């Protein structure tokens, strides 16, 4: 045991297990000393795994500022593609662009992230040209155009999905956490924290005294009557919505048109009849709403000080003083003003 | 295990062609409001869609005349109580904790029920032990055992549970 | 630039100015709207019927100056008649669609490019928040003007403008932002054939 | 490609902006640092001695300013004699704000398509605990006379002002008319469309829901 | 090309391993900084022993001074001199190729790009100073081209006329030229 | 040594990282004793709050300052509102790490995050972000923990 | 894999000298801060405090701590660091167990001029012409409303009693007193100034001038 | 425009005072003088500061001026300008309603041998003494308390200034004096 | 025992390409050569200088090929003269490619005329690289 010493610092302390440790913007350095510290562990055995840990923010800064190019991602991707031996590759923190693939790029099923870990994917950018002629612009983009397409490849590859789902996905900055990320595809587990530190923390708080009394239980109960409070005032407002709907429906059942019978024609010969479609195209019914709940009882509020209303009748000739062209507005047998 | 919730268990295991289209129908819901997650509300207008299902007739013998009116009632509570939130695109329609332990609890009865294959009264009941009867008409005093009863009695063979 | 250059356009804008044209240059920032918003207060003080012609040759400018200048233009009397020549960019390409309906003209060889509000947060979330609100609320009514000039969608609109999409006067016409293109007779070239 | 003026072309061919003083309007452009408030006092004062008792016009297009040039400003307004007639125009970032404001009420007018802003004064700390202590009660000075401005203007409640200035608060003239700021809209030829924020208000009190969100712009993606 | 390489029995950098075998690798367009190292490594492997020191050059150019300082440490040693041309020789790097062994130990690589031209310079002041800063760069103008013109054997007159300007040369040309000896294959 | 004694003074970084340690901290299965000297900002304060539930120490001349994140971005409307909606997502992540850590409700977190928040060791020991005043012994026993 | 214990001085007295100066003074157990605390400077007297602490077989010998900063605040008095780092090295210089003996070389100043009077009662050294000041604390310059500056002025209150309690500790003076005298105005010590309110105790042991010596030879 | 108020014998002094501005006004005030000898001329003071020896020379043209000058603060004076403005005739100086006013030292500084730093030392200490003795008399206050109040870095509202004797009326009657 | 040049390299000056394609072949025992990611002119030319038959590049890898660059300073001669080289150093360049690729030399300086871009079949079938890893 003397003749290996004890690792000089820490890089080789965890390269000695086999952790290939990403964690850098993806620059030519950081990518030759991926490119070697992978060849080296798989020249070590091509059985033996390897677990990638990759906290890095892909090609480019978070600010936007370019910093290396489309091309030593597809470097550090083809280098694990070459390798043979099982990567699995966990995500810390966070996993941008081409940081992302390689994320998505290890042996499925061994994809992990922390709980919190941000995995982002976007579009590549490039740095500007500097008023080049016609035909190297063009060629410029065939070049961009293709290194996206290697992007685009390697993340199908990666996740599973179709690559013109991809490209529209692309197209902006698509944020995911881990539960976005296990959905999507780049990920396909979780690192849990430890059970043994939460149930320990768990009955800290509880046996010491101080989840109970520090202050807690005062604005716990804000925050529930709180968010009583928020949900009650929403169902209100729905509550207007669907009257306001009502009175919609009560002063529209006063018409006479024969515009029904044209979208009776214009739909199909199956729907001749109302027949829904299962789509979005979807009407949701309020009049059936006979609840008739004699659960939910009024709480001990008085709505008896609002006034007694004229009690107008609709059924007169009197209107309103507006403006219209339209003489076809006859007047209904039960809307004689109309 | 888990691997009860996959496609195969839909398609695969032997069901009725009763649950085989309510469940379908609450997958095409699902998708429709394009909130790619079944609750156990959309099971139970599948149920109610199909009234000519014995399950639906089952409901009409123990007070739900208005079967149509019932349909409404629960996409009505379904938009406002719980939400028709439309939701981004999710390429697989997930399933709900309530409704994938209904999908269990169906096969299970079935079991129990003799039935080689699952079918709709299964599901019902299913329903009323996860409350969805009851969590959407109280009024008509219609629980988990009531329709028990009344399910011994449609089909008049005695079921036992663990 | 040279002085002489500019002691030579400023005379020709006063030219211009004296037949009612307008002229907007350049970036549209608040300098020049601030300029702009006087010269039309001007010319609706000294005629309240005859038109106005407004130069548009813009490669940009400001939301904020931009719909200074356009309240100015919709709420004088003389109607404002907006024409493009060389390049309408994204708020020059506003300001043209803006102009007199009918009465939005284009020098055949020009491009009109019409696309959503850049800019930038900075601060804690919060701040981030009020300023992608007052971006998001600037796209959004640009966004409705659009759909008011040309007759789209508005979600025609917004698919249309997410990025840069630089359109020929023609395609402009048969969109709406334009309404005719200014141009006089060739002579058409026979061909041997 | 600085700027490039007209003339009017009178018998003499002054600049625009010197013609449009003698009509009695004055531009408020930029930050109204101390030249611009000396030079926005003095016009202010010169048409006065030309006639004390005809209506002065101000167009305020500006980004905000410094917070001793605008209680100068609005102070030169509020003690001359003709009425002050405050048009707002593209921003009036917060102390150009109070300038809308300060107009004779009834004539404090915004295009339909400004941005104003409310905030409480901005400044900033640095160096010893007496430094600090003297910053902590110049702002609490200027937050105290921008929220008596404010409540003199708009008579708001100063818990009113405390919400509408508690951070940047970005409003469009029909905000502005509801809290008082301004007095007229100055629409165009018919135009009453409804902002994104004036629909968010209808939101949130159930007049439009997702459903039927009417014809309004679509806020449902936010 | 910075890894070290394996010696005897340690890890030495790649430059130092090359110099423990005579090899002086110079690589840097002649500024005074390289050329001191140069001359220093010069005058301590002559002092190691003399059997002889290999110089691989890749110069992209360099100044007259700093130069002619190297060279002269060249000649001034005991060990003899051999200049191989890896990659490229241009200005002061190819009168350096024209420095080390005149009989027959100047190699280039078979693409190496090799180019002369009079040395440059500039400083201005008072009149007379620019006399006396004008005759110096004439007289090293004059040293050079003899330098040259006595390892290329052609005439001084000649180089005279042909280096005012740049020239520029394979390695076909050098050898008919006489600017090198042998072009390096692959034995 | 089955702790990792874990030494905090650091007046910020970006909160990314302080998730990070959050994350490894409760991931090892070793317990972790976190110590704050003078000051723990932003990233330091949910590296403080990420020790082990007992022993997080600060001392008697401590401060901790969590403030919401604060972020940068430029661009089309669309990439900042993307932006905007990803930075309130890192807002209520760290107000939820907090509310976990502290057990206080997530609306009092996200209420102080509102501003810069500055708190002493008994306010800090109070609110929950640590659980002990650092003394003498305490650390006298945690170099004798390293090593023994 | 085994654990490398680092041995000290009783038993590492065979293992030579060290090889460069930081290293001597460390096993000196000397912390000599020369330079202004900064994020660097209290990283690493943490790290020697730590270190020191961490086998001492008596924990008796004393650390010496050399100051030739000016604290946490710039030549041109506007604070370089905040009053943080000072608390991080008070703090580590404090969980150790060894007597805490302070120098001054040149200046000790605004920061450092307390952390000298935070030595041990009669072992606090100066160089006879150490120039010693006392100044208020400084906070760098943020931007906000009045309730950001009011926020910095109760820190930067707390950061002032701070330091009158260890002042009037050091001093042996009524706390509001140390407060009002040092804390107050940038005020300026020379060595007997500094001397008669307790600041200093002496100069360093052996200090002889050098006509002293002439005359007494 | 500003034609017309200097035929009106008004002088805007806004902004920074420097040394050209000094120069510029002491002109239109000798100007002023010699043109019309018996009629009041008024200053309008919107400015953060200054050089003493700038501001010393406008007091000067200031003090020289026959005809009654007439001061009116707007917005800010900030420690020179305050300086001018308590400088007006007594009875005749006017501030806005919500105009502040500040009162402090000047700032400084010396370099090399420290020759020069004593001489500074002293000309800084000779521009406290100056100012602060001409501040006594006419703010009517002890020489001790402008001493000390000119040391302490504050604004004042018109109102406290109009209490502590700098200036005399307030232009909106007390009416919109906010704190 | 065979250098194994592992090439990733956006760019370069083409005159240090030609420079390391000259080095490979100085060594005898022969040279793999494997591109990863893109080989633009100054490694397309190292990717090029492999031993035929191990010359080997990647399916995301892209070749890059164009004519060297130069910028030019003085009177008139010199500038005819600095011309002259550049042009020598291009000729040398479609030779190298030419004796890599056995393809007619004038198409491949028509090829290098602007810059040129390569898909790893592309490669292959040029003759640049044999492979596909």
């Amino acid at each position: 045991d003397r003749r290996k010493p004890p690792p000089p610092d820490l890089p080789s302390l965890l390269f000695d297990q086999r952790i290939v440790y990403l964690g850098m913007p993806l620059v030519p350095a950081v990518t030759e000393l991926m490119v070697a510290e992978l060849l080296y562990l798989e020249k070590q055995g091509a059985t033996l795994p390897i677990e990638m840990l990759i906290n890095s923010s892909g090609t480019t800064r978070q600010d936007g500022e370019i910093l290396s190019f489309d091309s030593e991602g597809v470097a550090l991707t083809s280098t694990m593609g070459f390798i043979k031996n099982p990567i699995s590759t966990v995500n810390m923190g966070l996993a941008v662009g081409w940081s992302c693939v390689v994320l998505s790029f290890g042996r499925k099923g061994w994809r992990k992230s922390l709980p919190h870990s941000l995995a982002m994917i976007q579009q590549p950018r490039v740095p500007p040209t500097g008023q080049r002629q016609a035909i190297e612009v063009h060629i410029k983009w065939r070049e961009v155009l293709d290194y996206k397409r290697e992007l685009l490849r390697m993340f199908s590859l990666g996740t599973g999905l179709p690559v013109d789902k991809l490209d529209a996905d692309m197209q902006r900055p698509l944020y995911m956490r881990p539960q976005d990320a296990l959905e999507y595809g780049i990920i396909d587990e979780i690192i849990e924290p430890n059970e043994d530190k939460a149930e320990k923390a768990a009955q800290y708080w509880i046996r010491s005294g101080r989840a109970e009394s520090e202050g807690r239980l005062e604005q716990w109960q804000e925050y529930l009557s709180l968010q009583e409070e928020y949900a009650l005032k929403d169902s209100f407002r729905k509550v207007m919505t669907q009257d306001l709907r009502a009175a919609y429906r009560d002063t529209s059942s006063k018409l006479l048109k024969n515009s029904s019978r044209n979208m009776e024609q214009v739909q199909e010969f199956k729907e001749r009849l109302p027949d829904d479609m299962l789509t979005e195209n979807d009407e949701v019914r309020l009049p059936f709403s006979r609840d008739g709940v004699k659960l939910a009882i009024l709480n001990a509020e008085c709505y008896a000080e609002r006034n007694i209303a004229r009690q107008v009748a609709a059924n007169k000739v009197s209107v309103p003083d507006k403006w219209r062209a339209a003489y076809a507005a006859r007047p209904a047998p039960a809307a004689p003003a109309a | 295990a888990t691997a009860t919730a996959a496609p195969s268990e839909l398609d695969d295991v032997g069901v009725s062609a009763a649950a085989e289209s309510i469940i379908q129908y609450a997958i095409n819901f699902a998708r429709a409001s394009e909130t790619y997650e079944v609750h156990s509300w959309m099971v139970l207008m599948g149920i109610l869609k199909y009234e000519t299902c014995t399950a639906a007739k089952i409901l009409k013998s123990l007070g739900l005349e208005d079967l149509y009116g019932a349909w409404n009632e629960v996409l009505w509570a379904l938009n406002v109580c719980d939400g028709l939130q439309p939701r981004s695109f999710v390429t697989d329609i997930k399933f709900a904790d309530r409704a994938f332990k209904v999908i269990t609890a169906a096969s299970d009865f079935a079991v129990w029920h003799g039935k080689d294959k699952m079918y709709s009264e299964d599901v019902l009941m299913a329903l009323a032990a996860g409350g969805v009867l009851e969590d959407l008409f109280p009024d008509l005093n219609l629980s988990f055992e009531r329709v028990r009863k009344a399910v011994e009695k449609e089909s008049g063979r005695r079921y036992q549970l663990p | 630039p040279n002085p002489l250059v500019i002691e030579r356009f400023q005379g020709v804008v006063s030219q211009l100015f004296q037949q009612r044209i307008v002229r907007l240059g350049g970036a549209v920032d608040d300098d020049m709207a601030n300029l702009l918003v006087a010269q039309l207060l001007y010319l609706d003080s000294v005629d309240n019927k005859r038109d106005i012609t407004m130069y548009v040759n813009s490669p940009g400018g400001s939301v904020t100056a931009g719909m200074a200048v356009f309240d100015t233009m919709r709420h004088i009397r003389p109607d404002v008649s907006t024409c493009c020549i060389g390049l309408a960019a994204s708020m020059g390409a506003f300001i043209l669609a803006s102009g007199q309906a009918g009465k939005r003209y284009s020098l055949p060889n020009s491009r009109i490019m019409i696309h959503q509000p850049l800019g930038g947060a900075q601060g804690q979330a919060t701040d981030i928040e009020i300023q992608a609100n007052e971006i998001l609320h600037h796209k959004l009514t640009l966004n409705g003007y659009l759909a008011q000039f040309t007759g789209q969608s508005m979600e025609t609109i917004t698919k249309d403008t997410d990025r840069d999409f630089f359109m020929s006067p023609q395609e402009a016409i048969e969109y709406g932002l334009v309404d005719a293109i200014i141009s006089k007779p060739q002579m058409l070239q026979s061909r041997e054939v | 490609p600085d700027i490039q003026i007209g003339h009017g072309e009178d018998a003499i061919e002054m600049d625009l902006y010197r013609y449009l003083l003698s009509n009695r309007i004055i531009f408020i452009g930029g930050y109204i640092n101390d030249k611009m408030a000396t030079q926005i006092v003095g016009s202010l004062m010169a048409l006065e001695a030309v006639d004390e008792n005809e209506d002065i016009r101000i167009y305020i297009n500006s980004p905000g300013g410094q917070p001793y040039s605008v209680l100068g400003v609005v102070d030169a307004m509020q003690s001359i004699k003709p009425d002050v007639q405050t048009v707002a125009l593209g921003a009036c970032y917060s102390y150009a704000s109070l300038v809308v404001a300060a107009g004779t009420k009834g004539k404090r007018y915004a295009m339909k398509n400004t941005r104003l802003m409310m905030t409480q004064p901005m400044g900033g700390s640095q160096g010893d605990i007496y430094q600090i202590k003297a910053t902590v009660e110049e702002l609490n000075a200027l937050y105290q006379i921008f929220s008596r401005y404010y409540m003199k203007f708009t008579g708001m409640n100063q818990d009113q002002i405390e919400q509408a200035t508690c951070r940047d608060h970005f409003m469009t003239p029909e905000q502005a008319k509801l809290e008082g700021l301004i007095d007229e809209i100055i629409r165009g030829k018919g135009d009453y469309t409804v902002p994104p924020a004036i629909v968010r208000q209808f939101r949130e009190v159930g007049l439009v829901d997702d459903l039927t969100p009417g014809p309004f712009l679509k806020v449902d993606c936010n | 090309c910075r890894p070290p390489g394996q010696r005897q029995s340690e890890w030495v950098d790649l430059w130092e391993a090359y110099t423990y075998q005579k090899v002086v690798f110079i690589k840097e367009a002649i500024t005074e900084d390289v050329a001191n190292n140069m001359i220093a490594l010069t005058l301590y492997l002559d002092s190691l022993d003399q059997k002889r020191i290999y110089y691989w050059l890749n110069v992209p150019g360099g100044d007259v001074v700093p130069t002619l300082a190297l060279y002269d440490t060249m000649q001034y040693v005991r060990s003899k001199t051999a200049t191989v041309c890896y990659g490229l020789c241009l200005g002061m790097g190819g009168f350096l190729l024209t420095a080390g062994g005149e009989k027959g130990y100047r190699f280039a690589m078979p693409h190496s790009i090799l180019m002369m031209h009079h040395p440059s310079g500039a400083s201005r002041g008072q009149a007379s100073e620019m006399h006396i800063e004008s005759r110096e760069l004439v007289r090293m103008r004059d040293y050079l081209s003899l330098l040259t013109s006595n390892a290329t054997g052609q005439p001084y007159d000649r180089v005279i006329r042909e280096l005012s300007r740049n020239k520029w040369m394979d390695p076909k040309q050098a050898i008919e030229y006489g600017m090198i000896d042998k072009v390096l294959t692959t034995p | 040594s089955k702790k990792v004694f874990m030494i905090i003074n650091s007046f910020g970084g970006s909160v990314g990282n302080g998730i990070t340690v959050h994350d490894a901290l409760q991931f090892i299965k070793a317990g972790s004793l976190t110590l704050a000297l003078g000051v723990a900002a932003s990233a330091a304060s949910l590296a403080l709050a990420g020790g082990t539930i007992g022993e997080r120490y600060v001392t008697e001349g401590c401060h901790t300052m969590i403030h919401q994140p604060e972020g940068g971005l430029n661009g089309q409307a669309s990439d900042i509102w993307i932006d905007s909606q990803e930075i309130m997502k890192i807002r209520l992540d760290v107000a939820e790490i907090y509310s976990l850590s502290t057990y206080r409700p997530r609306h009092k977190i996200l209420r102080d995050l509102d501003r810069d928040f500055y708190l002493t060791a008994m306010e800090t020991i109070y609110y929950g972000l640590a659980d002990e005043i650092a003394t003498n012994e305490v650390m006298h026993s945690i170099v004798e923990m390293t090593n023994q | 894999y085994p654990e490398g214990r680092p041995l000290f001085l009783p038993e590492a007295e065979r293992f030579g000298n060290p090889p460069d100066l930081p290293s001597l003074l460390l096993q000196q157990r000397v912390i000599y801060i020369s330079m202004p605390f900064l994020p660097s400077v209290t990283e690493l007297v943490v790290a020697q405090c730590y270190y020191l602490d961490f086998d001492d077989r008596n924990r008796q010998r004393p650390i010496y701590v050399y100051l030739n900063s000016t604290g946490c605040i710039n030549d041109k008095g506007q604070a370089i660091s905040a009053d943080n780092e000072f608390y991080a090295i008070w703090a580590a210089l404090g969980f150790t167990r060894a007597p805490l003996y302070t120098g001054v070389t040149w200046k000790a100043q605004n920061q450092a001029a307390v952390l000298l009077s935070a030595g041990q009662k009669g072992h606090r050294y100066s160089f006879p012409h150490a120039k010693i000041s006392t100044a208020p604390p400084v906070m760098n310059r943020v931007f906000g409303q009045a309730v950001d500056a009011q926020l910095q002025a109760n820190e930067l209150d707390y950061a002032t009693k701070y330091y009158a309690a260890i002042l009037a500790r050091s001093t042996g003076k009524d706390l509001e007193t140390c407060q009002k005298q040092y804390l107050s105005r940038k005020r300026y010590f020379s060595v007997k100034e500094a001397y008669e309110e307790g600041l200093v105790d002496k100069l360093v042991p052996g200090f002889m001038l050098n006509r002293f010596r002439k005359m007494q030879k | 425009p500003f034609g017309l108020l200097l035929r009106q014998r008004i002088v805007f002094l806004g902004g920074e005072v420097e040394d050209f501005g000094a120069d510029a006004i002491i002109s239109q005030l000798l100007l002023l003088d010699s043109q019309d000898p018996t009629k009041d001329i008024k200053i309008f003071i919107n400015s953060p500061g200054g050089s003493v020896t700038a501001g010393m020379g406008i007091y000067d043209a200031m003090m020289l001026c026959r005809a009654d000058v007439n001061t009116y603060c707007f917005g800010l004076a900030a420690s020179m300008g305050a300086f001018l403005l308590g400088a007006g005739k007594r009875g005749k100086r006017n501030s806005m309603p919500n105009s502040r006013i500040m009162i402090h030292q000047p700032l400084g500084g010396a370099s090399g041998q420290a020759v020069d730093i004593e001489i500074q030392a002293k000309e800084i200490m000779y521009h406290k003494a100056n100012l602060n003795r001409i501040m006594a008399d006419y703010c009517q206050q002890p020489l001790s308390k402008i001493e000390e109040d000119t040391d302490r870095d504050r604004y004042m509202s018109p109102l406290e200034a109009k209490e502590y004797g700098l200036i005399d009326h307030i232009i909106g009657g007390e009416e919109a004096v906010f704190n």
